[PDB]
């Protein structure tokens, strides 16, 4: 659970940012194993045809 | 007329058996094509990656697909397969019979295709980082089976 | 028993880009100029990935 | 022929878990764009502050 805070936060606009790379890299992961599948389904309707 | 029933009989299981070379041809074929496509694509993020204004996080996403696009090109070089027959895995002759007779024959080549053989294994976009270290003590405790 | 001739210390890192900013790592093995990768416990106690 | 027809269904159903895939992909990713922009905010607010 969210710890209480005790004090104002230094620095906060590096951890936003910090979050906000994080956010982005995931992003980047799951379209890149999206086009992926998309290959994957490409190639099994051409070898199922032949 | 025996030898012409004896021939016709052979001529025409060798029609088939170039039937079924027609058919293994059009499976690898098939395969190379989704082969080409992602070369194509992979190309296309070569281009994009030499732009000087990327940034090293931007480097790492276009390296992430592009490690992507190569891990699926060597799945499709080691999965696919005709009649248990991995055409696409390593470098082998087929041989067709088509004639009555010896060396009545058609051959057909094949290659082993991958990341490897095609010398891609080591693309790589990324620019180095710099790498520094701080030392983190930690004070703490555990327990052992060792006993008291 | 890997055979890493040298000491050992727990280190905490952080990377810079050729732009100057900087990010976070997690915690690795250092042995001199080489460098490990590291889990913590739930108790504080270190586990080298593997 | 049936070893023929036993590859064929396998790699049906094959298509059809890949679809299943996209989906949750798809759905990650949604909920992820909503994330962004509530940090969007926060790091607007942050700057305000």
């Amino acid at each position: 659970l969210a710890e209480a805070a005790a004090t104002t936060t230094e620095n906060p606009l590096q951890k936003i940012d910090a979050a906000l790379a994080q956010v982005d890299t995931l992003r980047s992961d799951l379209g890149a194993v999206q086009n992926r599948f998309n290959s994957a389904i490409t190639n099994l309707g051409n070898t199922v045809n032949n | 007329a025996n030898r012409f029933t004896a021939n016709i009989k052979g001529l025409t299981q060798a029609s088939r058996n170039a039937n079924d070379g027609i058919s293994i041809a059009q499976t690898t074929e098939g395969a190379l094509n989704e082969i080409n496509n992602n070369l194509q694509r992979v190309r296309e993020l070569a281009v994009q990656s030499a732009n000087s204004t990327n940034s090293q996080s931007d480097l790492d996403s276009i390296q992430a697909e592009i490690t992507q696009r190569l891990n699926e090109i060597d799945r499709v070089s080691g999965q696919t397969q005709f009649n248990g027959v991995k055409v696409l895995a390593q470098d082998n002759t087929l041989t067709i019979q088509v004639g009555a007779n010896d060396g009545e024959t058609i051959d057909i080549d094949l290659k082993q295709i991958n990341s490897q053989t095609l010398g891609l294994d080591t693309l790589n976009v990324q620019q180095k980082y710099k790498v520094s270290d701080t030392a983190a003590t930690v004070t703490g405790y555990a327990d052992t089976t060792i006993a008291l | 028993a890997a055979g890493v001739t040298g000491t050992a210390s727990v280190v905490k890192m952080s990377y810079t880009d050729n732009n100057g900013k900087t990010i976070d790592g997690g915690l690795a093995v250092k042995v001199g100029d080489d460098y490990y990768s590291a889990t913590q416990n739930k108790d504080g106690s270190i586990s080298i990935n593997t």
